[PDB]
């Protein structure tokens, strides 16, 4: 096996400037004169896409802005300008021998300006309610950057049980980056206490957002 | 123009066996040797088979290398990847994909560049039982507004959610579902103006093929 | 010239 080794393993990068990811190869790649090194661009929810073959040739409907280079074990990806629709994996994968194994992929990310996330909190459904079932949903829409924090808060009181957070990848539109989070309870329990918060604290600001219902 | 579409995509219990098929179209399909690459969740591609054009000659990587097995039927513009004895491990998005060699100044050498790959097959491999998920409304507490459907205790992966059956396409944000304890949940969000509802419907179309799946539950104040 | 070809304009 040769084994490729892709860095870094993220990136930030605004838009217009250079993103310029890295392959590194274990055995040599070259013969015949070119390179089996290949690149390949894979967004969230699709199947990868053929970039760039023999070190620099781009695939069919592949843009300039794409172009790569290196030679013997070493190889790079280069995208100048970045563009909005540019965030996703990138790997490289190489066919000098079976296996023909890909590199561990390099997430490109859209760095842009700071915003603050727009907080919604949902009661339990009549319906999950009547299956003996309660799940209070908080939804943390379009922010930037990634890194965030939720805290359920019921009667005043943080939980650490019953909560479940799921980020979707960067927005190609807005660059923006959404998370929700979900604190389940059982029926009874939920009718128990009466007051539930949905508490979250981001980069923009050291006031955390908060969102909240009561039973009532 | 070129067409790849995959079909056969399933749970599986450990040991057994599943039959991946790929249609091809829009191309010479008998000129060229295809293959199948699966994604596992930690994103990493693993090339697992490949066959020759004329489908003589064929080669898996010591991964499956004696379970799974890649042929073609040119006649009838198909790829096919038998899967036999599955482990857990074998679960992922299985692609099939067109094969090209290269021309090199002037002389050609087998290059096995993966220029066209299908939409994928979800394959899974796990003892676990078969549920279908509960789809529950998630309207305002108490401009614009914010909407969402929850979709709790299904297996296995995956399922598709949609808005408005697909009218409403912006505005929306439909999150990876979590594993806790054998059963995922996800959830789904959409903004839209305060204009459009509740004066008009919102509803999501949620679908779990694994369990022949699919509710519409439209939101309500 | 460099270019992907099929496998029947290889030989």
């Amino acid at each position: 096996d040769i084994v490729l080794t892709q860095s870094p393993a993220s990136l930030a990068v605004s838009l217009g400037q250079r993103a310029t990811i890295s392959c590194r190869a274990s055995e040599s790649v070259d013969n015949y004169g070119f390179s089996f090194m290949n690149w390949f661009q894979q967004k969230p929810g699709q199947p990868p896409k053929l970039l760039i073959y023999a070190i620099s040739n781009r695939g069919s409907g592949v843009p300039a802005r794409f172009s790569g280079s290196g030679s013997g074990t070493d190889f790079s990806l280069n995208i100048h300008p970045v563009e909005e629709d540019d965030p996703a994996m990138y790997f490289c994968q190489q066919t000098k021998e079976v296996p023909w194994t890909f590199g561990g992929g390099t997430k490109l990310e859209i760095k842009r300006a700071d915003a603050a996330p727009t907080v919604s909190i949902f009661p339990p459904s009549s319906e999950q309610l009547t299956s003996g079932g309660a799940s209070v949903v908080c939804f943390l829409n379009n922010f930037y950057p990634k890194d965030i924090n939720v805290k359920w808060k019921i009667d005043g009181s943080e939980r650490q049980n019953g909560v479940l957070n799921s980020w979707t990848d960067q927005d190609s539109k807005d660059s923006t980056y959404s998370m929700s989070s979900t604190l389940t309870l059982t029926k009874d329990e939920y009718e128990r206490h009466n007051s539930y918060t949905c508490e979250a604290t981001h980069k923009t600001s050291t006031s955390p957002i908060v969102k909240s219902f009561n039973r009532n | 123009e070129v067409h790849l579409v995959e079909s056969g995509g399933d749970l599986v219990k450990p040991g057994g066996s599943l039959k991946l098929s790929c249609a091809a179209s829009g191309f010479t399909f008998s000129h060229y040797g295809m293959s199948w690459v699966r994604q596992t969740p930690d994103k990493r591609l693993e090339w697992v088979a490949t066959i020759g054009s004329r489908g003589t000659y064929t080669h898996y990587p010591d991964s499956v290398k004696g379970r799974f097995t890649i042929s073609r039927d040119n006649d009838k513009n198909a790829l096919y990847l038998q899967m036999n004895s599955l482990k857990s491990e074998d679960t992922a998005m299985y692609y099939c994909a067109r094969r090209s060699e290269f021309y090199y100044y002037g002389n050609t050498y087998y290059y096995s560049a993966m220029d066209y790959w299908g939409q994928g097959a979800s394959v899974t491999v796990s003892s676990a039982k078969t549920t279908p998920p509960s789809v529950y409304p998630l309207a305002p507490g108490s401009s614009m507004v914010t909407l969402g459907c929850l979709v709790k205790g299904y297996f296995p992966e995956p399922v598709t959610v949609t808005w408005n059956s697909g009218s409403l396409s912006s505005g929306v944000h439909t999150f990876p579902a979590v594993l806790q304890s054998d059963l995922y949940t996800l959830s789904s969000s959409v903004t839209v103006p305060s204009s459009t509802w509740p004066s008009e419907t919102v509803t999501c179309n949620v679908a779990h093929p694994a369990s022949s799946t699919k509710v519409d539950k439209k939101i309500v104040p | 010239e460099q270019k992907l070809i099929s496998e029947e304009d290889l030989n």
